[PDB]
RNA sequence: GUGGGGUAACGGCCCACCAAGCCGAAGAUCGGUACGGGCCGUGAGAGCGGGAGCCCGGAGAUGGACACUGAGACACGGGUCCA
RNA sequence: AGUGGUGGCCACUAUUAUUGGGCCUAAAGCGGCCGUAGCCGGGCCCGUAAGUCCCUGGCGAAAUCCCACGGCUCAACCGUGGG
C-alpha cells in the first residue's frame, strides 16, 4: 500500500537519476509534491516541472538535469527549531551548505536557508543534494 | 525488511524493544544481578588476607611444560579457602605454613587464570605484613 | 447564580447541594483540566481521563500518556460518559477526590 | 567535586613521530618534563575549541565570546593586531612556547644558554614589570615583553656581576 | 620610604584608617616600632591612639602593604580596639 | 494513641510500608461525647500553637432560637433522634444535627458541643 | 530529622540579591522576622560591615549599632539581625548621610544616596485593604506596615496605590494611583530596576494577576506583573532612581 | 454518598448508615535494589555509569512502644515501659 | 617526585545500533494464516488551531560549567560582569 507519496517520489528521482534517465513521471501528483518540486527548482537542480490531469490523481512531470547526487524524505518528520538546524544538517548534507533541507512551517513547504532567514522554525520533510 | 518501528509516536515500542535486548548483553545483565558480588569469595576486596593451609604445584597446560607453586589460602574474610599462585623465582621457600598472605587479582582475561596456568585467581603478594617482591629480591628480610 | 471566576455558563438547574461550585459552600482554587469522563458508577462521581504526548530525548518521539483524576460530579451538571468536561481544583473532597466539574464542554450524543 | 589536571595526555604514550617531535621540541627548547609541553599543547587544543565552537554560533553572545577570545590572544602577543578568526586554527605549539617567559628572557639575552635563562628565573634574578615571578612556565603577555629585566637586589644588576660580561659577550659574540 | 596611598575617617568611630606603602628594597621587613615612629612624623598623631593592624610583605615585592589605625581618646581603643592588637604594639603589658 | 495520619493502603489498594514514626502534630483526641445530665462539665483543653478549645463533657442547658432570631436559654428534658448513629440517642450523647426534645418542643442543633462547647439550636 | 524552625543559615543558600562573598566563610546571619522578605530585604549588619565599610569586624558593628548611630525609616534599630528592605531609608545623621535601598539590574540591592529633603518621605504600596472593628479601614503595605484610616476616607485608597509616608511621625502625603500614564518603578522579575509609564492592564481569568504594560523612556514596550509594579510618580517620578 | 466524632485544619483521618465501588498489560499487587536532587566520571557527540567531599530536602539517635512540658518534641548530651 | 600490581565505571564498541548493527550459507524470520489493542496510512476543498513554529510575562536556589577582567608572585583558588 502506498502510505506515502513523496518519499516514493523522491526515491524514484534519484534512482532515475542514477541510470541517466531524461524524463521523470511520479503518478500520485499531490500538493506537497508540487510544492516540493518548486523548491530545487528555485535552486536549479531541475528544470521546468508540470502537472497532467490525468482524472486518478494527475501525474507530474519533471525534466532531469544531472544535477542531484540523492534525495530522499526525512520520514518522522521531526520538528526543529531555528538554532537546531546544523544538528539536523550535518546529518543529511554531505558538507557545509551542501544541498538544501525542505521544511514545512507556518508559512508553506520552503526552504531552510529561507527559514533561517525568515528565522522561523518547522518540521523536515525531505532533504537533496 | 525496514528497521521497526520508526513512527513519530512510537516512543514506547522502541523503549522496551530496547530493555527487551539489552538483556542479551552479558556485561550489562552481569552488573546489573551484581552476580560478580554474590560469587566472588573477596566480596569485592581487591586485596585481602588469608593463612596458608599448604602448598601445591600444579601443571601448566600443553604445549608448555612446567611445575608452578601455589599455596592454598583460608581466607579470613568469610572462611572460603582458594589458591594463589607465588610470583618470582624460588618464591616458594620464603613462604611457609601457617603465614598471614595478602593476595590479589592475577589479572587473566576477565579477571580469570592467567598465561598457561589454568584455575589459579590470585597470586600471593604479601607474608607476615612483607612483600614477597623485595623478598624473592632478596632486599627486606621476612619475619 | 454565582461566578466562579472561570469563563463559562452556569448549569440552568440549582442543587441544594452544599458541594457544588455553583450552588454549594466550597470555592475554586488551582488549575483547570480539559478531559473525558470514563466512569460514572461512583455517586455524585467521576472518573475524567486526560491524554497527552510526552517527549523522550533518547529516541526523539513522543508517546501516549493517559492519567485518570477523580472529579466530583455535582447533581446540577449530570455528566455521564464520554462527556467532555471542564474540571476544576478544589480543596480535598475525599481521598482521591480533589476536583470538581466545571461545566460539560461536549455530550456524549454528539 | 574535586579539582582537575589542566593538562591532557597523549592518547598513546609509544608513537615513533610524537616521540621524536616531542624529544626535538624538548631539546630546543629545554622543559624538565614532557608535562610542561603538554600543558601548553592542552592551552593550545582549548583555544582551538573556543574557536571552532564560536566560528558555527550566531547571537550576540557569540560575537561578545567572539571578540574576547580574540582580545586575549592579541594579549598574549600570539597574534598580530588585525588577525581573524581563521588563523587561529593555524597557531602552533611553538607559538606558545616563542611566548615562555624563559624563551622571551633567554631571546633576550639575559642568558648564554636558555637552561641559565631557567636558573636566573627560579632563583628569581629576573624581575617582569618589576614584580618576580619564579615559573619559567610562566606565560608573558606583550605588554609585560618590554619591561622584563634583572631583580633589582639581586647581584646581576651589578654589571660587574663576573657571569655578566660572559653573559654579554656570547651575545655580542 | 612610607607612602600614603588611603586615609579614610570613620566618623562614627572618630578614628583615621591608614593604608599604605612602605618601600624597603634590599632590606629586612621593617619593624613595627619603627614603622610606627616613621608614620607618627608626617602625620602629627598621638602614639598611644594609634595602633597599627597588620604589615604584609608580598612575595618578591620590596613595597611591603600595611594598615593602622589612629583614633581620637584614649578610651576608644579599650572599648572598641581587640585587647590582643595592643598588646603587639604595647600599649598594654 | 489516635494517629490520624496517611492510610496504610494505596487508593489501589497496595499496603504501604511507614517511612518514619508518628509525629505530635498528627495525632488526634479522644471523642468528647457530651452526656445529658442535670449540670454543666467541661475541660478547656491546651491545643497546637498553644489555643484552647473548651470542650463540653455533660450538658444541662442548651439555647433554643426561633426562626425571627431571639435567643432562649432552656434546658433538654432529652435526645429525640441522633442522625449520626443510633447509638448516640439511645444512650444520651449530644451532637450537631441532632434533634433534642425540650420544654419548648423538638429542637436541631446546629452546634457541635464538643468543640464549641455549648449547645446551640434552631426550634421545629 | 528536623525539630523546629531554623535559626542559623549557612553563607551558600544566602538569597541571591546580597553583594556577600559566599564560599569565605560557613556562616551567614539569619535575618529576624521583619518587614519585607529575605528576597526583598539583607540583615542590617551587612549594610553596616559590608556596604559601607564602617566597621571591618561583627563585633564593631555590633558595638557601633548599640550606640544607636543608625536609623532606618527615622528609628534607631539596635537588633543587627534587623532586615532591612526595599524603598528603606537609611540614616546616619552623625555623619548626615542618606541612602535608599533598591534592587539592581542584575538583581541586587544597592544604596541610592539621596538628599536630606528626601529621607523624610517613604513611597509604600498597599499590598491589601481590611475592615477593622469600629468600622476603620486598615491599609497593610508592602513592607508590612499598616496604616488606619476611616470608613468615610476608604474611597481614596486602593489596592497597589503607593501612599508617600512621612515615617518620621507617619503621616500620609499624597496617594499615586495605579492607573494608565502613572510613572513606575519595578521591583523583581526580568524587567527588575526599569521605569516607565503603563500602557495597559490586562486582567486575566483562572487566577494570575495583572499584567501590566509598560513603555520604557525610549519608548521600548515591555510586560511585569502587577505586584512589581511601583508606582512612583503621576508623570515623572517623584524620587531619585538610578 | 449521607450524618457525625476528631484536628490548629480539608480529608474514611476515625465512627454510624447507604451503595459496590477502586486499580491493572500505557504492568497493578508482589519482590529486589536504593535516601532524592543540585551534580559527578567517561565519551567528538548521541549516550553510558555513581549519588561523593559540599549545598537543598528527607529521615535516625542500641531495636520496638508511649507520654509530659513547651510556640515549636514524642525530644541524640529530657521522661516511662518491653527486648 | 613519582612509578608499578590488583578491583570497579566509561571509551575502545556501529559487540546495544534514534543518529547507527544484523537475520540465504557466519547467532539470529515464528511453519503458515486470521485478527483485537498498539503502530503506520490515497488525493482535493472548507472549518478548529490540540500538537507544532514564532513572539512574549513569572519560574527553574546557591555552589559547581565556560568565558573576559581584577586579588593572592603566575597558576591552582577567590571576587566582578556575561552566557
Amino acid at each position: 500500500t502506498l502510505l506515502d507519496p513523496l518519499a516514493n517520489a523522491l526515491s524514484h528521482i534519484t534512482n532515475s537519476e542514477r541510470v541517466g534517465k531524461r524524463e521523470v513521471y511520479i503518478k500520485p501528483a499531490s500538493k506537497l509534491i508540487g510544492e516540493v518540486l518548486r523548491v530545487m527548482q528555485k535552486y536549479g537542480y531541475i528544470g521546468e516541472f508540470e502537472f497532467i490531469d490525468d482524472g486518478r490523481a494527475g501525474v507530474y512531470r519533471v525534466q532531469l538535469l544531472g544535477r542531484i547526487n540523492k534525495a530522499g524524505a526525512i520520514k518522522p518528520r521531526f520538528p526543529v527549531k531555528v538554532s537546531e538546524f546544523e544538528k539536523w544538517e550535518k546529518r543529511f548534507l554531505p558538507a557545509f551548505e551542501f544541498g538544501i533541507l525542505i521544511v514545512s512551517t507556518s508559512q508553506g513547504v520552503m526552504s531552510h536557508k529561507e527559514a533561517i532567514e525568515k528565522g522561523i522554525g518547522g518540521r523536515l520533510i525531505a532533504y537533496v543534494y | 525488511g525496514k528497521k521497526a518501528p520508526n513512527g513519530e509516536f512510537a516512543g514506547r515500542k522502541l523503549k522496551l524493544k530496547r530493555k527487551k535486548f539489552r538483556w542479551s548483553d552479558i556485561r550489562y545483565k552481569r552488573r546489573v544481578l551484581r552476580l560478580k558480588e554474590k560469587s566472588d569469595p573477596l566480596e569485592g576486596a581487591p586485596q585481602a588476607r588469608g593463612i596458608v593451609l599448604e602448598k601445591i604445584a600444579v601443571e601448566a597446560k600443553q604445549p608448555n611444560s612446567g611445575m608452578r607453586k601455589a599455596v592454598r589460602v583460608q581466607l579470613i574474610k568469610n572462611g572460603k579457602v582458594v589458591t594463589a599462585f607465588c610470583p618470582g623465582d624460588g618464591a616458594i621457600k620464603f613462604i611457609d605454613e601457617h603465614d598471614e598472605v595478602i593476595i590479589e587479582g592475577i589479572g587473566g582475561p576477565k579477571g580469570g587464570s592467567m598465561g598457561d596456568i589454568p584455575g589459579i585467581r590470585y597470586k600471593v603478594v604479601k607474608v607476615n605484613r612483607v612483600s614477597l617482591k623485595e623478598l624473592v629480591k632478596g632486599r627486606k628480610e621476612k619475619p | 447564580m454565582r461566578d466562579i471566576g472561570l469563563r463559562v455558563q452556569p448549569p440552568a438547574e440549582k442543587c441544594d447541594d452544599p458541594k457544588c461550585p455553583w450552588h454549594g459552600n466550597l470555592k475554586i482554587h488551582g488549575r483547570v483540566f480539559e478531559g473525558i469522563v470514563v466512569s460514572d458508577k461512583p455517586r455524585k462521581t467521576v472518573t475524567v481521563e486526560r491524554q497527552y504526548y510526552f517527549y523522550l530525548n533518547k529516541y526523539e518521539r513522543y508517546e501516549l500518556r493517559r492519567s485518570k483524576i477523580h472529579a466530583h460530579n455535582p447533581p446540577c451538571i449530570n455528566a455521564k460518559v464520554g462527556d467532555k468536561v471542564l474540571i476544576a481544583e478544589t480543596r480535598p473532597l475525599s481521598k482521591t477526590k480533589h476536583f470538581v466539574v466545571v461545566a460539560v464542554l461536549e455530550r456524549a450524543e454528539e | 567535586k574535586r579539582q582537575r589536571k589542566k593538562y591532557e595526555t597523549p592518547p598513546h604514550p609509544w608513537i615513533k613521530e610524537r616521540l621524536d617531535r616531542e624529544r626535538v621540541l624538548m631539546d630546543k627548547y629545554e622543559l624538565k618534563n614532557k608535562k610542561e609541553l603538554w600543558k601548553h599543547e592542552t592551552q593550545l587544543k582549548n583555544f582551538r575549541r573556543r574557536a571552532r565552537r564560536l566560528l558555527a554560533a550566531r547571537g550576540k553572545q557569540a560575537e561578545i565570546e567572539r571578540e574576547q577570545l580574540l582580545a586575549r590572544l592579541k594579549r598574549l602577543g600570539l597574534l598580530p593586531e588585525d588577525a581573524v578568526l581563521d588563523d587561529v586554527l593555524s597557531l602552533t605549539i611553538e607559538d606558545i612556547l616563542e611566548r615562555r617567559l624563559q624563551t622571551i628572557v633567554y631571546k633576550k639575552g639575559l642568558a648564554r644558554t636558555m637552561r641559565q635563562a631557567r636558573q636566573l628565573i627560579v632563583h628569581g634574578h629576573i624581575e617582569v614589570n618589576g614584580q618576580i615571578i619564579r615559573s619559567p612556565s610562566y606565560l608573558v603577555l606583550k605588554e609585560e615583553e618590554d619591561t622584563i629585566t634583572y631583580a633589582r637586589t639581586s647581584p646581576f644588576a651589578n654589571p660587574q656581576h663576573p657571569e655578566r660580561m660572559m653573559i654579554e659577550k656570547a651575545k655580542q659574540g | 620610604e612610607i607612602r600614603i596611598k588611603e586615609i579614610k575617617e570613620n566618623k562614627l568611630i572618630g578614628r583615621k584608617e591608614i593604608y599604605f606603602e612602605i618601600y624597603h628594597p634590599g632590606e629586612p621587613t621593617p619593624s613595627r616600632k619603627d614603622v610606627k615612629g616613621k608614620l607618627v612624623a608626617m602625620l602629627d598623631l598621638n602614639p598611644e591612639t594609634t595602633v597599627i593592624q597588620y604589615i604584609r610583605s608580598y612575595f618578591g615585592s620590596y613595597i611591603s602593604k600595611g594598615y593602622a589605625k589612629a583614633y581620637d581618646s584614649k578610651e576608644r581603643m579599650l572599648y572598641i580596639e581587640p585587647e590582643y592588637i595592643l598588646i603587639r604594639d604595647g600599649l598594654i603589658e | 494513641a489516635i494517629w490520624q495520619g496517611r492510610s496504610l493502603k494505596k487508593p489501589s489498594g497496595g499496603r504501604i510500608v511507614l517511612a518514619r514514626k508518628k509525629r505530635k502534630r498528627e495525632l488526634g483526641r479522644e471523642p468528647s461525647n457530651t452526656r445529658v445530665a442535670e449540670q454543666d462539665k467541661r475541660k478547656i483543653i491546651r491545643t497546637y500553637g498553644g489555643n484552647r478549645k473548651v470542650r463540653l463533657t455533660a450538658a444541662a442547658y442548651a439555647n433554643v432560637f426561633d426562626k425571627s432570631g431571639k435567643g432562649r436559654k432552656v434546658r433538654i428534658i432529652r435526645v429525640i433522634e441522633n442522625p449520626a448513629n443510633r447509638q448516640f440517642a439511645r444512650r444520651n450523647i449530644i451532637t450537631k444535627g441532632a434533634i433534642i426534645e425540650t420544654e419548648i418542643g423538638k429542637a436541631k442543633v446546629t452546634s457541635r458541643p464538643g468543640q464549641d462547647g455549648v449547645v446551640n439550636a434552631i426550634l421545629l | 530529622a528536623r525539630k523546629g524552625p531554623k535559626r542559623h543559615l549557612k553563607r551558600l543558600a544566602a538569597p541571591t540579591s546580597w553583594y556577600i562573598e559566599r564560599k569565605a566563610y560557613k556562616w551567614a546571619v539569619r535575618p529576624r522576622p521583619g518587614p519585607h522578605n529575605m528576597r526583598t530585604s539583607i540583615p542590617l549588619l551587612y549594610i553596616v560591615r559590608d556596604y559601607l565599610g564602617y566597621a571591618k569586624t561583627a563585633r564593631e558593628a555590633r558595638k557601633i549599632l548599640n550606640e544607636g548611630k543608625f536609623l532606618v525609616d527615622g528609628r534607631v534599630r539596635k537588633d543587627y539581625k534587623f532586615p532591612v528592605g526595599i524603598m528603606d531609608v537609611v540614616s546616619i545623621p552623625e555623619t548626615g548621610e542618606h541612602y535608599r535601598v533598591l534592587p539592581n539590574r542584575i538583581g541586587k540591592l544597592i544604596l541610592h544616596p539621596i538628599s536630606e529633603d528626601e529621607a523624610f518621605i517613604k513611597p509604600l504600596r498597599i499590598r491589601n485593604k481590611r475592615m477593622i472593628k469600629g468600622a476603620r479601614v486598615q491599609l497593610n503595605f508592602h513592607d508590612g506596615t499598616n496604616h488606619i484610616v476611616s470608613i468615610a476616607e476608604k474611597d481614596n485608597y486602593f489596592t497597589s496605590y503607593t501612599v508617600l509616608m512621612k515615617v518620621p511621625e507617619r503621616e500620609i502625603l499624597e496617594v499615586l494611583p495605579f492607573e494608565k500614564g502613572a510613572y513606575v518603578f519595578v521591583t523583581q522579575g526580568k524587567n527588575v530596576a526599569r521605569k516607565g509609564r503603563i500602557v495597559e492592564i490586562k486582567r486575566f481569568p483562572m487566577g494570575w494577576p495583572d499584567v501590566v504594560t509598560i513603555e520604557d523612556e525610549e519608548g521600548e514596550l515591555f510586560d511585569t506583573l502587577k505586584e512589581y509594579a511601583f508606582v512612583v510618580g503621576t508623570d515623572k517620578p517623584k524620587i531619585s532612581l538610578p
